[PDB]
């Protein structure tokens, strides 16, 4: 790295002074004599060894020319800088061949990092692009093409265009998607590309199309001038949604005309008889190779050693020399494993099965099982991506093609017909119900009996579930039915204790919270006949243990008998799982003790234990030591019985109790931290893995704490059905509320740590320093290093939309800045205390003041922030009835505190099946509503939009309350 | 040599697999077990590695199923604790034994989870056991499912991902690697990204980071600009604590280091009158990083006088800081890394660093009582406290470090250290609790001693009975409340200390924790058994056992668990299930041995379920729980049909059947401590092993690894504690060990050596009447004199120095004269104390005499070869003997008298023992008395004058040495010199005859020739 | 189980500098969607 030399030449014109600094009688003189005459530090003796130090290593080199460059740059005065850019331009386009560095922290990185960190040289975006992505620092060209971009504008059309066209394929070659598709919409002009884009960043490519063929027609001989740029979005995305789509055969005749790559891959793997046109026409493009050119130069290869034209250790050669190209792409890329990289983890797989085939069709001319099996496991998510899972299907299909034609007790294949099977139920999986269907005896009854359910036709679904039953799934459809009657019917239907009896028979026989919370509401059905608990015992034990704080309220009511047999059932066999929350509630109140007492006499040592450390954290409750107040707890694990979890495991799913952390010492470090509600008491606990997880037990907990626990509850629920989906796992929207395990009436313990500083704090931290534009200037100065401070701010976009959505729907009231926790190593955002009450009080939909909108990026507010609140919204509607089927056991326990809290007594009993019903059918006409429209002349949100142009509105915003501070 | 050894079983797949095989079980075991007690602990570690190295692939290892769950948990418990001693990566070295145990990944595998974590020291930091890393992740991947592994690797998943990363390089980097990691990411097909989530370790500006604006000078820009002065502290660190790079880029990292350093000492605003004074958040952990490189570099030549000059700088600066903010700590947390460092070069500055803020600190102020009531040396006691309750090991040791000088600097104000003294003492029983037996007790040594010798010190000063109310009870109520509980060094420290803090202070020790022993019992009673699994089932029986050793404690109702006792008794955790039964035996040992408590119980049947427990015992699977059961058995013995129902047992055991194993031989050995007729039984059960093709079979065989000769040993064993009749297994006991020698043709040793002779101490008076009626014969007598010079037959020694001259009669009275067999006896029994040859004389010349008649016969072309090996050898052990005789006494005129004995043989007497002995009476005033005898000796002319000649190696050496070590002759002879040489007559010398007598006149020519 | 290949030796393959230039801003950008299967090694300026 010549910016050694560099720097000396640099380091020379630095005068090097003496004064450098930062902006009894006889022992007092033996010291001031040192500590300011011995002290005196030249500037010499800092640089010179820095000289020493940075022919070493070859970061200082990078760390110190970014310090020293603009401070260089600061002096070179006006008129020269138009000289110095032309002058840099030279040197950037001196080729030194390739400017062979292409290593760790070289030359070109540390000279583009040196440019963004002082202003007044704008270096040409084409070329910023070339340097960036050739040699490294791609996030040091993304500081460069934002800040061209946004902040002021450079007075030139055809420099911002340029501009524009350069940063749009450095997010393509990241693969960052979202900020391709919400910086083409923020830009292009027409309107059929605008509906286009956002119905295909969403993912249904049937609409996709239609509106790019309605696009170009509005061009040719049209009006509008459509720019050169937007014109290569419209013919380079149908052809892409049209190959998202699978049709083949369409732009096969299109490939034809013009002839390139395009041709040898649909036609090609969409080998034996046709190689000779298709060997000549990849050496043609074989030059300049490519990852994707060596596949094909290597199965044709491969299938040339099948019919013994190619010899074997030629594939060996030919996947060598490949796999080290592959190997140079992977060095291109960054460092931290995104998106970006999952196309070349699914070129890995290629040359696995390349060396492996290589071996399968050469001891060919009962190992082909284990192969075969090894095959069909090997195989990428459910949510991937339609292209990479079809890209498999047809290398599947062509390899066991050969062992079929050379085949010629059962020695037939039948596998083309499992890789096309697997390949048609994940078609279904992603959208778009009509890729997959161009390619046991209980089913087809089933089928029958589900088509005789969506109309009105009950006795021959009755009867078809019947003959269903006596041939799983129908065990419960039958009931659903009956349930869907007994709505139906009048409120003395019996068919539901023949239905509450028949979810039974099969919930032994994963998804058995779907029925458990249907289970556990009509129980609650007024039952004052009580028959289905004799039918309760006609004939499933971890899964309730989710539902605890609703079964411990449902013994002081009715069913009682029914519902202490399914606690005694828990208690015998998961102890921690019910001790905290059963400690919680202290015959109206003297049941428990029989539960207690069952808890006591089986385990007789984890009760015990358990209790010793309860009381210890109830009697005491920078930094401060746990050795002085809570001794006790330092020789805890010493005498700590047998095994204990770490508590707040058991609200979430990980349904098989095995692999859940264990305590394993206690660290001696009581951080109390002045919070915004006082100050806590913040514990740390070492794992067995080495993990600390730090708790705070907050000392007092007012009366919501026993419903904000059903609020987390609720999106429990939602949040693994909101995983399980491929839009919604794609993008990894985790929910991130925290768990937050009670431990005694007054005492509940919840899971925070260091950097989870909220958003009131930042703003007494710029005061003590002592507008918008603050969330800006706090983490820029935090985050150095750009790569950093690009992901943390997508990722705190991509975490808002999930703060939003809880916020509207189930509406939740006035939150303010210090209700809102940021984190500061992650971003993920979750609030506390969600109380909501459910009709529109008083209220802007949601928080987005500009203090915020300004760090979102006005660039992630249309490509993230509006696709992720639609994208939430359009599983949840259509998992399995989130906004219908687990919503009613959660409102029967609001009803009956909002009785509580209007007024001391509480009525409408047979009415309350009516009260439920309504409030059940806001929330499922907030969520559904807020879907897309289903005609293509929406754009493909239009009421997310319609939302955020609202609570943006600066009438709407300080109209509503002044202590919600409306202005950060 | 372990090199060579285990080499070897690599080389063969053969017979040298067995002679190895069971030791390697002890090799292992005793080498975990000796690296928490050695000096280097580091080389019981590369002798494992040499192990698991020379072996791979090999035959079963069917012995490591046993020791792998605590092979694991030994090193996964230290690579955490362990950051490189001399800089050597120690901590890869316990990955390489971790990673390459060598089984199978089957059964044995299975439960490795411990390996995930030492995965990724694997493949992030090393080199070439990078190799390694990959081999046992390729392993990990294919064999095992998906639904079984995936949730192994969650914890480190996004960890071992990263350091997967680093390796996919092209071709300047390996192809070994890279392409071995391509094959390992895609052959898990979907589950590469499976992990890909959004980020969490975003480096939020850290301490290294921080950017710290020093203001420049430039000449273009013409102002004060700042610039960060860190750019290189990554690389400073770095380079600074690294052996391999050069020196003078580690010089030039300090001189960075330190520049830094004094830019934030000197910017500190000083006071403006401070003798007048004196009347009246990011950067302190950027400071701790910076001060501890400065502690470094004193470990560094050439440098240490200029990184001392100014640690002695900022510990006297930091300490008028706090002595100006009483009108209103970086350098406590700098010290603790240089007490808990290796070098002692920095942990002696650390050791100096404390002393000069306590004698800078006296120079200050003078009154140390004031000293204490607000000074910073108040402040690094709670200091040295906390950090014994921290996490890592290291952190441990400098608080029992520090704490030991803490109390050697501060000595004279000891009352500040009684305020303090249960908070000291409770710190430094937690330092013996959360340490792992497994790490070296360099820590736990310094803390064991220190709660000894402080309550010796600060506890020699209390009154009486009367003053014992809260203060000292609660430090009583301390170390006793951990008496029941498990880590034995924590259970046996708190009697060591109890008992001297009780020595001191003289009160008895029952009437000390008198006021709470019954707040103890309660939980010990509580719950009897069967919760409180078996680590704390040894320790509820510890406080017990303990507690009936005081001179009175709780003299009813024990007998609620007594019975569950027994029960225990009459039924890794192999290990502490005979554990937990060998300290069952020592409570009920000590429930009856004890008067005044037997005569309590004796009305409801008890001691007779402990007597009969105690026996069923007696033949256990185990060995050391019968050597307990032993104990209690020899000490009950200050019934009869149970003796008899107890040899019914034993008689069974005892059958004719040669199949009796080694545990109940000791057992029967046990029990003849508290009829014969079995040695008629038990000579005739060895016989059945005894016949020779049992023995020539074994034929060359190593005798001690032998399975079937550990039998006959410990049946050997037995003859020690028979009846004490008077034998007659005298005879036929000792011709059954020379016959069990020439089957084995095996002369001079054998291990049923020893069981033979102890024997033979039981027997003195009819063992030596058995050895001196046959004491012509050779073959047995050989066996004798390895008998007397064996230092386990202290009582054969003084029957045959007693009786010694009655076996010199018998060489008074013809190729049976043992002349050979006497003299290997003198000699074995001089090798016994060099005082016995120091009175013999006349045997002395009576053995040369009788030697000097058997070469005579000896002598002799009759026979062609009678030069036998015994009789030759019998005279070089004489002579080596007869020299032992000789530096016992000064004279000079004894060395002369061996000459003229020996004119028979040999000539010049025997090399390499008295050549070199002539050479220490050559090498004073008597120096001209030995040249006084020669001048004697020498006219006996019918001394066979080759002897005549022989004193040219001692008279004339001593001239030719003390003229070259003195000037010319610089010291009596010489009067009498010239009397008889120069008046001689002709006879005599002044003839002239061509014979042999001219060598003897060339000693009187090279004479003369020196004194002129 | 399953039975592993192994890697040969040695053997240097050298990629060369290719000359050309794009500019263009759709997804595509090429003949498939992603990009790092379909970009240059690296291209000469």
């Amino acid at each position: 790295p010549w910016l050694n030399q560099a720097l000396q030449l640099l380091y020379g014109s630095f005068h090097l002074d003496s004064p450098i600094r930062l902006s009894i009688i006889d022992f007092v003189a033996k010291h001031n004599e040192f500590l300011d005459s011995v002290r005196s530090l030249t500037a010499g003796d800092i640089l010179n060894p820095l000289i020493d130090i940075s022919y070493q290593s070859a970061e200082t080199i990078h760390n110190a020319w970014v310090v020293v460059f603009p401070v260089a740059y600061s002096a070179i005065e006006s008129r020269y800088e138009l000289e110095f850019t032309r002058a840099l331009v030279k040197l950037l386009f001196k080729d030194y061949h390739i400017r062979q560095q292409d290593a760790r922290p070289n030359v070109i990185k540390s000279l583009l990092d040196g440019v963004g960190k002082c202003p007044g040289l704008h270096l040409p975006p084409h070329l910023v692009k070339y340097l960036g992505s050739n040699y490294n620092a791609w996030y040091g060209a993304i500081k460069l093409l934002e800040e061209l971009s946004e902040g002021q504008g450079i007075d030139n059309q055809k420099i911002s265009d340029a501009n524009q066209d350069a940063l749009l394929e450095v997010y393509m070659s990241l693969q960052e998607d979202d900020m391709f598709y919400g910086t083409w919409r923020r830009r292009a002009k027409y309107f059929e590309t605008n509906a286009a884009l956002s119905y295909e960043q969403i993912g249904i490519w049937d609409k996709a199309l239609q509106l790019y063929e309605a696009a170009q027609i509005k061009a040719r001989s049209g009006v509008f001038p459509f720019g050169e740029s937007e014109y290569s979005l419209w013919e380079d995305h149908w052809i892409y949604c049209a190959e998202k789509l699978q049709h083949w055969e369409i732009l096969t005749e299109l490939a034809k005309h013009e002839g390139f790559t395009d041709l040898l891959l649909e036609c090609g793997w969409r080998w034996i008889a046709d190689r000779e046109p298709l060997e000549q026409s990849v050496k043609t493009v074989m030059d300049i190779p490519t990852p994707r050119r060596q596949i094909f130069q290597t199965f044709l290869a491969l299938q040339g050693f099948s019919q013994q034209k190619d010899t074997l250790q030629d594939v060996s050669r030919l996947c060598d020399e490949g796999i080290q190209l592959t190997l140079r792409k992977w060095n291109a890329l960054p460092q931290r494993v995104t998106r970006a990289h999952i196309g070349l983890l699914h070129t890995f797989q290629q040359y696995v099965e390349l060396m492996e085939a290589s071996q399968v069709y050469s001891s060919l001319v009962q190992e082909l099982k284990r192969v075969l099996q090894a095959w069909r496991e090997r195989l990428p998510n459910v949510w991937d991506d339609i292209n990479i899972w079809n890209d498999l299907v047809t290398w599947r299909q062509h390899v066991f093609g050969v062992i079929n034609r050379v085949y010629m007790a059962y020695r037939g294949y039948h596998e083309m017909a499992w890789v096309i099977n697997r390949f048609a139920h994940v078609a279904r999986k992603h959208e778009m119900p009509e890729v997959c269907i161009n390619q046991q005896k209980a089913e087809f009854f089933t089928l029958k009996g589900m088509f005789l359910a969506k109309l009105n036709a009950k006795d021959e679904a009755n009867q078809a579930f019947a003959t269903a039953v006596q041939i799983p799934k129908a065990w419960a459809e039958w009931g659903f039915f009956n349930d869907r009657r007994f709505k139906e019917n009048p409120e003395e239907i019996f068919h539901a204790k023949n239905a509450i009896s028949c979810y039974l028979q099969a919930a032994g026989l994963g998804k058995t919270r779907k029925l458990l919370c249907r289970i556990l509401w009509l129980i609650s059905l007024d039952d004052a006949a009580g028959s289905l608990a004799k039918t309760f015992e006609d004939h499933p034990v971890w899964y309730w243990i989710t539902f605890v704080p609703q079964l411990l309220t449902s013994l002081s009511h009715k069913e009682a008998k029914i519902v202490r047999h399914i606690l005694i059932q828990i208690a015998k066999s998961y102890p921690q799982s019910l001790h905290f929350q059963l400690r919680t509630t202290k015959q109206p109140w003297q049941d428990v003790e029989e539960i207690m007492g069952i808890l006591k006499t089986a385990y007789p040592l984890l009760a015990l234990s358990l209790e010793s450390l309860v009381d210890q954290l109830n009697q005491r409750f920078g930094k401060a030591d746990l050795e002085r107040v809570s001794l006790h707890l330092s020789l805890f694990h010493h005498q700590k019985f047998e095994d204990i979890e770490i508590p707040g495991q058991y609200l979430l799913h990980k349904d098989n109790n095995n692999h859940f952390i264990k305590i394993e010492r206690f660290l001696p470090t009581l951080d109390l931290v002045r919070g915004s509600n006082g100050c806590y008491k913040r514990m740390t606990i070492r794992g067995n893995d080495g993990s600390l997880h730090p708790f705070a037990v907050q000392f007092p907990a007012a009366r919501h704490c026993r419903r904000e626990e059903r609020i987390f509850q609720l999106f429990r629920i939602f949040d693994d059905a909101l995983s399980r989906k491929v839009q919604s796992r794609r993008r990894n929207i985790s929910l991130t509320l925290p768990i937050a395990v009670p431990l005694s009436p007054h005492i509940r313990i919840l899971n925070d740590d260091k950097r989870y500083t909220t958003l009131m704090g930042i703003y007494e931290e710029f005061c003590r320093r002592k507008p918008s534009t603050l969330l800006k200037d706090y983490y820029t100065e935090k985050f150095s290093n750009y790569e950093n401070y690009w992901l943390f701010r997508k990722q705190f976009t991509a975490q808002y939309a999930s703060f939003i959505f809880m916020t509207y729907i189930m509406c939740i009231n006035s939150r303010q800045p210090q209700k809102i926790h940021i984190n500061e190593g992650s971003g993920n955002i979750w609030t506390s205390e969600m109380l909501p009450t459910f009709y529109n009080t008083e209220s802007v939909p949601f928080r987005l003041t500009p203090n915020i909108q300004k760090f979102i990026g006005e660039a992630g507010l249309e490509g993230i922030l509006s696709v992720y609140i639609l994208v939430i919204a359009n599983s949840l509607s259509d998992s399995e009835f989130d906004m219908e089927q687990y919503l009613s056991l959660f409102v029967r326990d609001e009803v009956i505190s909002w009785f509580a809290q209007q007024h001391r007594a509480s009525a409408q009993t047979n009415q309350l099946r009516e009260i439920v019903r309504v409030n059940v059918e806001l929330l499922t006409k907030r969520v559904l509503q807020l879907n897309h429209i289903p005609n293509s002349q929406n754009v493909a949100t239009q009421f997310v939009l319609n939302l955020i142009s609202q609570a943006v509105n600066p009438r709407n915003l300080a109209y509503t309350d002044s202590a919600w501070m409306a202005y950060l | 040599l372990f090199k060579l050894c285990f080499m070897s079983v690599s080389l063969f797949p053969a017979a040298n697999e067995s002679v190895i095989l069971p030791h390697l079980n002890e090799l292992i075991l005793k080498s975990l077990k000796l690296s928490t007690t050695a000096k280097e602990p580091l080389v019981y570690f590369y002798l494992i590695r040499t192990l698991f190295r020379s072996i791979g692939g090999g035959r079963f290892e069917n012995l490591y199923k046993e020791i792998m769950p605590l092979l694991q948990v030994l090193l996964e418990s230290l690579s955490k604790l362990i950051h490189e001693a001399r800089r050597p990566q120690e901590r890869d070295i316990y990955v390489e034994l971790c990673l390459t145990v060598p089984v199978r990944l089957s059964v044995l595998v299975p439960h490795l989870s411990y390996l995930m974590k030492p995965l990724v020291y694997a493949l992030n930091g090393s080199q070439e056991s990078v190799s390694q890393g990959l081999r046992t992740l390729e392993l990990c991947v294919d064999n095992l499912t998906a639904e079984y592994f995936d949730p192994i690797i969650e914890p480190v998943i996004d960890d071992v991902m990263e350091a997967l990363s680093k390796h996919l390089k092209p071709l300047p980097y390996y192809h070994q690697h890279s392409h071995t990691t391509l094959r390992i990411l895609g052959k898990l097909g979907g589950r590469n990204r499976t992990f890909i989530k959004p980020v969490d370790n975003l480096k939020t500006d850290s301490e290294l980071f921080q950017n710290v604006e020093a203001m420049f000078k430039i000449h273009g820009l013409p102002n004060e600009v700042p610039l960060s002065i860190t750019p290189g502290l990554s690389a400073a660190f770095s380079l600074l604590t690294d052996p391999r790079p050069r020196i003078h880029y580690r010089i030039n990292s300090f001189k960075y280091i330190s520049g830094i350093f004094q830019l934030f000492l000197g910017a500190t605003q000083l006071p403006d009158d401070y003798a007048n004074r004196l009347k009246e958040d990011s950067q302190m952990e950027l400071l701790v990083k910076l001060l501890e490189s400065i502690f470094y570099a004193v470990s560094l030549q050439e440098v240490r006088e200029e990184s001392k000059a100014l640690i002695r700088g900022t510990c006297n600066h930091f300490i008028l800081l706090y002595f100006n903010k009483m009108v209103i700590n970086c350098i406590f947390d700098a010290i603790i890394y240089a007490l808990s460092s290796d070098n002692s070069a920095v942990r002696s500055m650390g050791l100096e660093s404390v002393q000069l803020i306590y004698d800078s600190c006296v120079e200050l102020f003078g009154n140390i009582d004031c000293a204490l009531k607000f000074a910073p040396l108040n402040v690094m006691c709670s200091k040295f406290i906390h950090c014994c309750f921290e996490e890592p090991y290291h952190k441990k040791l400098a608080g029992c470090i520090g704490l030991e000088m803490m109390l050697n600097s501060l000595d004279i104000p000891m009352k500040y250290f009684n305020a303090r003294q249960l908070e000291i003492i409770r710190a430094l029983f937690y330092v013996l609790r959360d340490t792992a037996p497994e790490l070296p007790c360099e820590v736990t040594n310094t803390a064991k001693r220190l709660i000894l010798n402080s309550l010796k010190e600060w506890n020699k000063e209390l009154t009486r009975n009367d003053v014992f109310s809260s203060v000292f009870q609660n430090l009583v109520s301390s170390l006793i409340v951990d008496l029941p509980n498990a880590n034995e060094i924590v259970r046996a420290t708190a009697q060591e200390a109890l008992r001297t803090l009780s020595e001191t202070t003289q009160v008895p020790i029952a009437t000390m924790i008198s006021p709470c022993k019954h707040i103890l019992l309660a939980p010990i009673f509580g719950k009897p058994l069967r919760a409180l699994p078996f680590q704390m089932q040894i320790g509820n029986i510890d406080a017990i056992t303990f507690c009936m050793g005081l001179e009175n404690s709780f003299l009813e109702y024990n007998e609620e668990l007594n019975r569950l006792v027994q029960e225990a008794l009459a039924l890794k955790t192999s290990e502490q299930l005979v554990r937990l039964r060998v300290v069952c035996i020592q409570l009920l040992s000590l429930a009856i041995t004890k008067p005044e408590f037997a005569a309590a119980q004796q009305r409801s049947n008890i001691r007779v379920k402990i007597l009969v427990v105690f026996f069923k015992s007696l033949c256990g699977r185990s060995i050391e729980i019968i050597r307990a059961a032993h104990g209690g058995l020899k000490a009950v013995i200050d019934p009869k049909e149970l003796l008899q129902n107890g040899l019914r047992p034993m008689l069974m055991n005892l059958s004719d059947h040669k199949k009796l194993t080694v545990a109940s031989l000791e057992a029967l050995s046990g029990l003849l401590k508290l009829k014969v007729g079995i040695g008629s039984k038990l000579l005739d059960h060895l016989l059945a092993w005894a016949q020779p093709r049992t023995l020539q079979q074994l034929g060359s065989q190593d005798l001690e690894n032998n399975s079937t000769v550990q039998i006959i040993v410990a049946i050997l064993d037995v003859f020690h504690l028979l009846p004490p009749t008077a034998h007659k297994f005298m005879n036929d006991l000792m011709n059954a060990l020379l016959y069990l020698e020439n089957n084995l043709h095996r002369c001079q040793y054998s291990p049923f050596r020893e069981p033979l002779a102890k024997f033979l101490d039981r027997f003195p008076d009819e063992s030596f009447e058995y050895f001196f009626n046959e004491f012509s014969k050779r073959e047995i007598t050989t066996r004798f004199v390895y008998f007397v010079g064996l230092d386990s037959c202290s009582s054969l020694r003084a029957k045959v120095l007693e009786s010694l001259p009655r076996v010199r009669g018998l060489l008074h009275q013809e190729k049976c004269v043992r002349f050979s067999n006497l003299v290997d006896l003198c000699e074995s029994l001089a090798a016994s104390d060099k005082e016995w040859i120091k009175d013999k004389e006349e045997l002395l010349g009576e053995l040369l005499d009788a030697g000097s008649v058997c070469l005579t016969l000896k002598r002799s072309s009759n026979v062609v070869s009678p030069l036998y090996f015994q009789v030759d050898q019998g005279f070089e052990t004489l002579q080596l003997l007869y020299i032992e005789y000789f530096k016992s006494q000064p004279l000079g005129h004894e060395k002369v008298f061996n000459f003229i004995d020996k004119i028979s043989k040999e000539g010049l007497p025997f090399v390499l023992e008295f050549d070199d002995f002539i050479f220490n009476e050559v090498v004073i005033p008597t120096v001209q008395q030995t040249l006084d005898t020669i001048i004697r000796m020498t006219p006996q002319v019918s001394s066979l004058d080759a002897r005549v000649y022989l004193y040219k190696r001692i008279f004339l050496p001593i001239c030719i040495y003390e003229s070259e070590m003195h000037g010319d002759l610089s010291r009596a002879w010489l009067k009498s010199f010239d009397s008889d040489v120069w008046k001689a007559t002709g006879p005599l010398v002044d003839d002239y005859t061509s014979t042999l007598e001219d060598r003897y006149r060339l000693e009187l020519m090279q004479l003369t020739a020196l004194l002129i | 189980t399953l039975i592993n290949q192994h890697i040969l030796k040695p053997a240097p393959p050298p990629t060369e500098i290719p000359a050309r230039l794009q500019v263009k801003p759709p997804q595509p950008a090429a003949m498939k969607i992603p990009n790092r299967p379909t970009l240059l090694g690296g291209s000469a300026i």
